[PDB]
């Protein structure tokens, strides 16, 4: 509208060419400004046809995501599960009641993938924060100790307790992480072994070794597969709960899955 | 040479060590990073009430980048402090700000995605128009520039949320204020900077006392800087006391000295002299109120508890309601109290409940709702108490206002809360509410303690403290009452040099006439006036009296004479 | 030093002494140098009325600098002023950029100084300021600062206020007597402490527009210059300044003297110059006002609470109009509020206006909003007998404690006002039943706190000639545009009495009755001829009416 | 409403609050079961709920504690034990 002014002279030089259809001029503008700037100038608005674009539903947002679930999966070196897509397309409509559907859904998936890639970095979350906190309490107890005062006696006696009882949890989280990191050698090593068993069944059938054919098909190979299954799990691709963690960190409504840290608190709420 | 005269380098500034050592807030830095590392629409905006450290997070991110503690795709990005005050400033022509903005954008997008940008107070981005701060909107929603921002709640809502199609390209990071423990941590972290600036020393007890007082007495600003300002103020005052004046470190009571030097609250640890005055209270208050030994002890004990350190910090400093016969000294006791702990009789806030016999007249002490005549003016009582948060509220003769005004005090008491028109909140936590009455009128203590019950409600009588009953005027002590009145009169006779020689029989006849059993000592000041002041006025402008003469009085058989 | 053409220095010219020493106000300097020595929220701002010494304090600090007494942190740091009326649409921001860049590349702590910066603040100095390289010391007034630095600022978090209200009489006297020799060589006449103190007190009391430290110097220098020009008396004195104050305000040098004895002794016919007869009432009221300001009555009471009633048209109001004229120097001061609409129970809230948010709130009450401004009025109360017996409670509260409460929440003060409760009771009784009716109708104890309750004595059938005579002396001024004089004749003048009294509204019509007659009966002669500006215009009493 | 058996725990809670508020001046109390049950025995008049108990705690402990505290002899640190008497309770 106001291309160059000083008294209207510019911005309507294309008003003559529009009518004869010389130029085609496809354009897209928001809805609460088409009646704030253009509609005020109904001499020019007349040359425009409107194509109302309604917001899609969850069923179509799921499809949009399923199609777009490659660019992010590539830009970040991670993988994405379809459960994440569905859970995002549902929670983004249930909770974030301020924006519209095709976008507030994609944002959750994108942030989840970004966080996951940031965790394949040196250390995962919930341990880096504890070690930073331990270093803080250390640098604090070191400089509060040299207090030629008396009011610092009972104030420092608890800081030692807190430092020790957070360092304990640091060491425990460290040990559990080392366990879970050393667990992905066997489960997979067996396969490194299970693949060897598949080569063995190949060669059993090469040599006419029927006796080994089934011993590998119904014995060794499936037995190794069953060994991996052993106990059903109670971190290389996003899941339908990192979405919940993002929707909890933003619009601080808590919507996780009660990750065993507080279910005792809920069952204790009365007392 | 485009973003060289419209921008500095915050990263190089942090490399030169000239920034402050942020302490804590790892959650928000991690959130800002995992937002700034997205694929499209990567622009976080730090939101939160003003003063809580919305820039400190950005300096923290800069320091972390310089130190090298960030993920793989965030190293060596050199965040830039952009500014628009020096782009829209000098331009008087058509299309001149556009060339500068386009030069800046072009210089950004020529280099690779390693010029992460930072506009502070970006509520100054919607103007510049006359089609400005709007051409910059295609680049935003494609991940070309990063544009870390920082804006207050109010300015955000007022300036951006009116432009929805632009607010979409942003992400909010609610930076809530920290608690007392985190504040103590931050203060202990920053201690050394001030300890070096001012050549003094600062004690950890002083830091703790600052972080605790700045939360209980200044309830209009926010913590992470509301606390630091006190430490700075006290360090500066100690420096000035050291210099220019021919046991050199701040203490945990200098902070109380500051936080009492403004806001008027006497918060402290009972420095000397003050304790002598408090111990010497019942008698020091007796020189203005004779009798009522039961009441003075109660108010004195209230003040004693409140200032000694044993009293619920969230409830008023007392909510007494004393009532009794007419003309006994209730309002006068309240005024004498206010004169005791202020030495300013006109520094209390008395409201006359005798006016509020009408229902709707309550609006004077509350305000009016949004959309009505007097809205931006506020409420009388709330305005008077929002400043001077140490007064002595009074409710003269609260028996007239029909039983609806009793439903505002009902929650003024027991919490010290009140909400005016604008939706604000005020604190009555360190005032002394006092509300007289005249129930009874002759009846015994068990005939007036029925009037109280049948007039008010249980939910009300349960709120306020002891219901003091006032005795009747003893027929003897009126001599001392007349003594007080003559002392006040002599004090009025000080511009001249007159004195009085009041005789004992004159004083006796005075205390004898004008104390009728139904109205107490009320018809005494007017009698003193009409029997001394006017008689002297007719006797001074017409000679025969001059300043210096120790005027005596007589007990002539008729009305009193000189 | 590249663009130092919109900036003046304070330490350079201090190295010569072209400034004035600022003895006094040594607290403010310490406060300022303390604020400027912090780490955050430095660079204070001086807040006070105009011509109070804002520039005086900063110059005193500059001189203490050039001498050297402050902490060595602030030592060896100069100051530079700025004038904004030289910068000012556009290019003001360009020159702002130039000067700010100059300060920035100066690479030091060269303090600035920006007078009345409420025209500057905007967003161009905050990125410069929240970095710690420049130090600006500004100044403005209180309400103005409350305007430009509170609504559109968001910057008040980096500005520290400093208050300088006003010096007192004793202080500006010291200021004057310090700043005396400079003029004794500029003109050079002589100076007297009597003249100095007279200037101070008289300016403070009567020049109620400007303020003290510059107001006193203005008058002193003006009188000195006038007495140097007069040689076209080698000293200045109290009269030598009272003459100037009289020439300035309009009030002559006479009344500008002792205001107790020579005033309370003027309660004589100076009233009777406007009122006629009723000398008893004038004497009673004069005694009441004399004894009231003695200095022994209680400090919370109206300056007078008397009432007068009886026959109308005798000049009941005229007494009050002359009374306010003599005391408060104006007859457009009394405020008449009729007690007629106040015959209903609810309408008593009209003269206050109770709630915020109801019909009458912004207009305020009839009584208070006309008293809280001009707290020197003389309130009148017509037909006090018809007012409902609830306003009398308000009146009680007035004349039992000199304060009242409006609806806005304010407190109005009544300790130096005068109440007057007119009426019309006593139509049949002379002095016997009028007092009984006044006792019975009103509450007989409310009357006790009143002063004398005098009744105006009727007009003598002879003593209408005096009122009509003042009337004629007045109307003689009417046709001063053509200098046509007028005639007098006892038959004609007394002819007005028996035909203009009409004893139900005194001499209400006695102005119009005669003015329309004489004026519009001669107005045709004044266009045809028959008169010129020496003619007595002899008007006579024709057989029936007043022709010429 | 409340039962006299339920006010004992309320007394415990009020005393915990008062001790936590006193820990700012590094004091604490040692209350004997005589006084602990005496206070609840003064939780009378089952019409005003449980606020009378709070005003009682104030009137019976806080005034005397302040009176001692600002008159020396109770210098910061050492704890004071409260012990019941025939009618009131002394420190
Ligand atoms: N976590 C923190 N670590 C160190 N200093 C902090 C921290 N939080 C706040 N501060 C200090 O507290 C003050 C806060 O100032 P800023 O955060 O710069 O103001 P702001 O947060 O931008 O608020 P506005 O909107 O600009 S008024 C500064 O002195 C900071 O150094
Ligand atoms: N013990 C006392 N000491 C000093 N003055 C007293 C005492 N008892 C009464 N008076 C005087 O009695 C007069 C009335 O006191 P007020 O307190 O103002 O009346 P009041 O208590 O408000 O009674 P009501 O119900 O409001 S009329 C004042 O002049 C007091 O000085
Ligand atoms: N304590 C003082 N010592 C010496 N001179 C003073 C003192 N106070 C005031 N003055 C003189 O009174 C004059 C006051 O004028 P200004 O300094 O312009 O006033 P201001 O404080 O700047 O406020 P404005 O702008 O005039 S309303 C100065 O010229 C001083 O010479
Ligand atoms: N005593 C008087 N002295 C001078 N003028 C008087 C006197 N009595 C009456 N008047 C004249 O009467 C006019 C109107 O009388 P006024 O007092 O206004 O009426 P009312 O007394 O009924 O209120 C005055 O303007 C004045 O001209």
């Amino acid at each position: 509208v106001g291309a160059g002014a000083t008294a209207m002279d510019a911005g309507n030089m294309i008003k003559p060419m529009l009518a004869r259809g010389e130029l085609r001029l496809v354009g897209a503008t928001t809805l609460d400004e088409y009646r704030k700037h253009i509609e005020k100038d109904a001499a020019l608005e007349r040359r425009f046809q409107q194509v109302y674009v309604g917001e899609p539903s969850v069923e179509d947002t799921i499809g949009i995501l399923r199609g777009l679930k490659d660019r992010y999966e590539v830009h970040h070196g991670v993988r994405i599960t379809d459960s994440a897509l569905v859970a995002a397309a549902t929670l983004s409509d249930r909770y974030i009641t301020a924006r519209f559907l095709p976008d507030k859904a994609i944002d959750l998936v994108d942030e989840a993938a970004s966080r996951l890639r940031m965790e394949i970095d040196s250390r995962p979350v919930e341990i880096d924060e504890v070690e930073r906190l331990v270093r803080r309490l250390e640098i604090e107890e070191m400089a509060l100790s040299k207090e030629e005062d008396e009011a610092s006696a009972e104030r420092l006696a608890k800081l030692r307790s807190e430092l020790a009882d957070q360092k304990e949890k640091l060491a425990e989280l460290t040990t559990r992480w080392q366990n879970e990191k050393n667990a992905i050698e066997i489960v997979r090593d067996l396969k490194e072994q299970l693949e060897a068993l598949r080569g063995e069944s190949e060669r059993a059938e090469r040599d006419g070794d029927l006796a080994k054919a089934a011993e590998l098909r119904y014995g060794r190979i499936p037995e190794v597969e069953k060994k991996l299954d052993a106990a059903l799990p109670q971190k290389e691709e996003v899941g339908p709960d990192d979405i919940a963690d993002v929707v909890s960190a933003w619009t601080g409504i808590p919507a996780g899955r009660l990750l065993e840290g507080e279910t005792a608190k809920l069952l204790r709420m009365e007392d | 040479q485009a973003l060289q005269k419209y921008s500095t380098d915050l990263t190089a500034r942090a490399r030169e060590g000239k920034l402050d050592p942020v302490i804590g807030r790892d959650n928000e830095i991690r959130r800002v990073v995992q937002v700034l590392s997205r694929r499209t629409k990567n622009n976080p905006v730090l939101i939160g009430e003003p003063g809580v450290g919305k820039t400190a997070i950005v300096e923290g991110l800069a320091q972390r980048i310089v130190a090298g503690d960030v993920p793989e795709s965030l190293r060596d990005k050199t965040i830039v402090a952009l500014d628009l005050g020096s782009m829209v400033a000098g331009s008087k022509y058509r299309g001149e700000f556009e060339e500068r903005l386009k030069a800046v954008l072009d210089d950004i997008k020529n280099s690779a995605g390693q010029i992460i940008t930072f506009i502070d107070e970006l509520h100054t981005i919607v103007g510049a128009g006359a089609d400005a701060g709007n051409m910059i909107k295609p680049m935003l929603a494609r991940g070309e520039l990063r544009l870390v921002g920082a804006t207050t709640l109010d300015e955000y809502r007022k300036h951006i949320e009116k432009d929805a199609a632009l607010e979409r390209r942003f992400q909010q990071v609610y930076v809530g204020e920290p608690s007392v423990e985190d504040t103590i941590g931050i203060l202990r972290g920053l201690k050394d900077r001030y300890e070096v600036h001012h050549g003094v020393r600062i004690t950890d007890s002083a830091l703790v006392a600052a972080a605790t007082l700045s939360d209980r007495y200044i309830t209009a600003r926010f913590l992470p800087d509301k606390a630091i300002d006190l430490v700075d103020e006290a360090a500066s005052r100690l420096r000035m006391e050291i210099d220019s004046r021919p046991k050199e470190e701040v203490g945990p009571d200098d902070i109380a000295d500051v936080v009492s030097a403004w806001t008027g609250i006497p918060a402290g640890r009972l420095l000397e002299g003050e304790t002598a005055k408090l111990l010497r209270m019942e008698d020091e208050l007796g020189k203005r109120v004779i009798g009522q030994k039961a009441a003075v002890t109660a108010v004195s004990d209230a003040v004693r508890r409140s200032r000694a350190g044993v009293s619920d910090p969230n409830r008023p400093t007392g909510a007494f309601m004393f009532l009794g016969p007419t003309g006994v000294g209730k309002t006068e006791l309240a005024k004498a109290l206010a004169d005791f702990l202020f030495d300013d009789e006109r520094a209390m806030v008395r409201i006359d409940m005798s006016e509020y016999g009408e229902k709707h007249t309550v609006a004077r002490l509350i305000g009016a709702p949004p959309g009505y005549v007097g809205y931006e003016a506020g409420g009388q009582l709330t305005e008077a108490v929002r400043r001077r948060p140490y007064t002595v509220v009074l409710f003269d003769e609260i028996e007239k206002a029909h039983p609806d005004v009793f439903d505002v005090l009902l929650q003024v008491l027991d919490e010290g809360r009140l909400t005016d028109g604008h939706g604000r909140t005020v604190d009555f936590r360190n005032t002394i509410l006092i509300l007289t009455s005249n129930l009874g009128s002759g009846g015994s203590a068990e005939q007036v303690l029925a009037a109280v019950r049948a007039t008010f409600k249980p939910e009300f009588i349960n709120r306020l403290d002891d219901v003091l009953i006032f005795e009747g005027l003893n027929p003897e002590e009126l001599v001392r009452i007349v003594d007080i009145q003559l002392a006040q009169l002599g004090k009025r006779l000080a511009q001249r040099r007159l004195q009085l020689q009041v005789s004992l029989p004159a004083k006796r006849w005075l205390a004898q006439r004008g104390f009728d059993p139904v109205y107490g000592a009320r018809p005494l000041r007017r009698l003193v006036q009409q029997a001394i002041g006017d008689q002297l006025a007719k006797m001074l402008l017409a000679g025969q009296v001059h300043d210096g003469d120790t005027v005596p009085v007589n007990v002539s058989p008729d009305a009193d004479s000189l």
